[PDB]
């Protein structure tokens, strides 16, 4: 738990890595603001049901309390898309990959009111990580980092060993991929602060998604009308 | 109880 | 850039503004708050002009990170001044709230508490005022992935200077990564609250209830 | 111009 080596910590969060969902997108027909949100909220739906999966995988987590993890999941979730959503962007430049029969560009973005600014973004982001090579055992990382950080000042200890292991775990490929010991520092700093960027998307995204909402664009599965109220 | 909380408790 | 580790601390030590004094209803309280936020605003412009490699930024530039790192900064100055006040926000040596005046406005008594989190995370850590200014400094010149490779490179001298200070306490290497990471993970929900805040304050505005000036207009204007 | 704009330079 506690006690397992940069190496197996890295091996368990590959291992636990969900699928790559398609879209149910049909190119028969241009987009309107309601079928691209119905896309869209209809993907993040069933991607959420394997978010679910994958977080009682992520060391430390099942050990919390029922609530606990509710609230962090409740916290992180659309973090946890998004930056899904970036890293399979990444070697597709200028577009976001939001599944593998759903690429889009940001001129297609602009059939929702308020999308393109997201996708905006979105787009500086994955490029952001392509700059930096950003590898999948970072991403990884990253990824169990929100899901363990984003809820944890908003209502302990346990959870914050299970954070210093996975900096631990992070610095180790760092030094391993040969960087200096300088570098290693100023790359946890950048990938980290890259975070921030990452909560402050999730806050536009949540509010974006709450209006999509209050002007009946789309119908919201129980789960993400659940997933919104949390907020 | 919450729908997540549910959903949380199965395999 | 040129200067070491220590020299930018006291650069940034030397820089920090002052702290302001006050002079109850949902009215009231939110004429005292957005009395002293609109005062300190003012000194902030000065403090991030000394800033080491701000003042090389566009003015553009310059106007674009205070506008959307303003109130990240007013809220961990609010923070760091609460450490050693537990239950507290000493938002002027004259103000100091509990949490339950919090419920004086609609919609903040939630702000309040995840600025009181935060302050006990801090005190728990306990942070040094090296730290703080050094964590000052990059929520300004990072908060700005919006829109510069001369910030970037300010921002590893400054992980630099953190890394620095944590070897002088006496840190292990393992320590100094674990640490650093720690401090810059609360930034995100630095950011966060600060989402938070410009809704409540953008949702008094909207009221035209308590009165903002001028410059705390703009800034509210510049989050769209 | 914008107000913080002309903070910035001011001598
Ligand atoms: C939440 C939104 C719909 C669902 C979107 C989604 C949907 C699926 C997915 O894998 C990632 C994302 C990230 C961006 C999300 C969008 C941002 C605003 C929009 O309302
Ligand atoms: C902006 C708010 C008023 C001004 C507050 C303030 C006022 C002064 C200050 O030094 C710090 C802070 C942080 C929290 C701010 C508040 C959060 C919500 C409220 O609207
Ligand atoms: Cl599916």
């Amino acid at each position: 738990a506690l006690s397992l080596t940069a190496d197996q910590m890295v091996s368990a969060l590959l291992d636990a890595e969900p699928p790559i969902l398609y879209s149910e997108y049909d190119p028969t027909r241009p987009f309107s603001e309601a079928s691209m949100m119905g896309l869209l909220t209809n993907l993040a739906d069933r991607e959420l049901v394997h978010m679910i999966n994958w977080a009682k995988r992520v060391p430390g987590f099942v050990d919390l309390t029922l609530h606990d993890q509710v609230h962090l999941l409740e916290c992180a979730w659309l973090e946890i898309l998004m930056i899904g959503l970036v890293w399979r962007s990444m070697e597709h430049p200028g577009k976001l990959l939001f599944a593998p029969n759903l690429l889009l560009d940001r001129n297609q973005g602009k059939c929702v009111e308020g999308m393109v600014e997201i996708f905006d973004m979105l787009l500086a982001t994955s490029s952001r990580f392509r700059m930096m090579n950003l590898q999948g055992e970072e991403f990884v990382c990253l990824k169990s980092i929100i899901l363990l950080n984003s809820g944890v000042y908003t209502f302990k200890d346990h959870i914050h060993r299970v954070l210093d292991k996975i900096t631990d775990t992070l610095i180790h490929l760092m030094a391993k991929a040969g960087l200096t010991l300088q570098q290693q520092h100023q790359r946890l700093a950048q990938l980290l602060l890259i975070l921030s960027h990452i909560r402050h998307m999730s806050n536009k995204g949540m509010e974006h998604l709450y209006s999509m909402k209050c002007k009946n664009v789309v119908p919201l599965s129980d789960l993400l009308l659940e997933m919104l109220d949390a907020h | 109880h919450k729908i997540l909380h549910r959903l949380l408790q199965d395999s």
